[PDB]
RNA sequence: GUUGGUUCUAUUUCUAGGACCUGAUUAAUAGGGACGGUCGGGGGCAUCAGUAUUCAAUUGUCAGAGGUGAAAUUCUUGGAUUUAUUGAAGACUAACUACUGCGAAAGCAUUUGCCAAGGACGUUUUCAUUAAUCAAGAACGUAGGGAUCGGGUGGUGUUUUUUUA
């Protein structure tokens, strides 16, 4: 509409294009899963891109999509 | 054609989640380039696994960079390598059918694709010139 | 038997319906752990089961 | 920043100094490359299907039947046209089909499988100007808005379901 092209709020900021802003940035985030197997931590991309896979209770953890990789169903995760 | 790319953080002294040392984000690449895997993969094998942010910012240097300072580095650039590969295999294809037109057509571009960067390579040397298409 | 498995399964329905909000509602650890669950899921059960069968 | 030899150590512990046996900005809403889930009447090969059309066979019934503006002409009692049951042949993919999709263009619609390719998106992956434009040559014949397709993110109601993936 008419937007101030300086430093405009954040709500839209994180609503536009993380190309499109002033300055620009990263939409993936790191996070800890839990294998439940063996319950010990490990860390853990968003867009993940291949099954990573915890090497202390090898099961699997998260299969890859086109975006958000999902998580396999047991599980738990914080985001940081 | 449009846009489609990632965008690295303003940030540079990343990302202070990070608990793990930085001569073991070393020994993971190069354990996994005596794996063998393409300097692509390694950087996305820990960036998802061994949770780096990217290993340029985490070392001081880039992985290429320490995959020659520790004596594991390529003969040819990773991008005319698998262009090349895509090469091979798209006339594999080509001379199992050869009525393939369309693969003829992309083949040219694929091969114009190479000329363009062995060129490049050839000015800049890395490797060597008299080099045309192995 | 008519009220019999009348009661059984007006008990079975409140047990199940129970267990599976019980799932899905919300879990967070004892930190901050929230745990991945499925879309149509049932039981803690269920999901431990079957990260078992996945070792 | 991979061998051999010398001397100094007290209650074999455990020790100190020589030689000799691969370089340095950022990572563009410039670029090409990898990867992930995809997407398409995009392409090539192989395969499957359809009912038409043509032809053949088996019948059944009887003076007409294609064709025409009329006519003419054509065939018909050696039964045609039509009817029923099959079989062969190659061609083609109707309705679905749209102001929808894909391809550099011409063009591109049956199923399944294989072969590779391509787009866009995603990405805190990598390289570092690799770009642009045509001689020459090569292969092919003004802003805004509402939708909609492809991908992604988030929301939270219904279709959905539940320990097989
Ligand atoms: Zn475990």
């Amino acid at each position: 509409l008419v937007q101030d092209l300086l430093h405009p709020t954040a709500a839209s900021e994180a609503r536009k294009h993380k190309l499109k802003t002033l300055v620009q940035g990263p939409r993936s985030y790191f996070l800890d899963v839990k294998c439940p197997g063996c319950l010990n931590i490990t860390t853990v991309f968003s867009h993940a891109q291949t099954a990573v896979t915890c090497e202390s209770c090898s099961t699997i953890l998260c299969t890859p999509t086109g975006g958000k990789a999902k998580l396999s169903e047991g599980t738990s995760f914080r985001r940081k | 054609k449009g846009i489609s790319s990632s965008a690295i953080p303003y940030s540079r002294n990343a990302p202070a989640w990070f608990k793990l040392s930085s001569e073991s984000v070393i020994e993971q690449i190069v354990k996994y380039a005596r794996k063998g895997l393409t300097p692509s993969q390694i950087g996305v094998l820990l960036r998802d696994a061994h949770g780096v942010t990217q290993a340029r910012v985490i070392t001081g240097n880039k992985i290429m960079r320490i995959l020659k300072s520790n004596g594991l580095a390529p003969e040819i650039p990773e991008d005319l390598y698998y262009l090349i590969k895509k090469a091979v295999s798209v006339r594999k294809h080509l001379e199992r059918n050869r009525k393939d037109k369309d693969a003829k057509f992309r083949l040219i571009l694929i091969e114009s694709r190479i000329h363009r960067l062995a060129r490049y390579y050839r000015t800049v040397a890395v490797l060597p010139p008299n080099w045309k298409y192995e | 038997l008519k009220e019999d498995i009348h009661t059984h399964m007006a008990i079975f329905e409140q047990r199940e319906a129970q267990a599976q909000e019980d799932v899905q509602s919300s879990i967070v650890d004892e930190d901050g752990f929230t745990l991945v669950v499925g879309k149509n899921t049932k039981s803690l059960n269920s999901i431990r089961k079957k990260i078992l069968n996945k070792n």
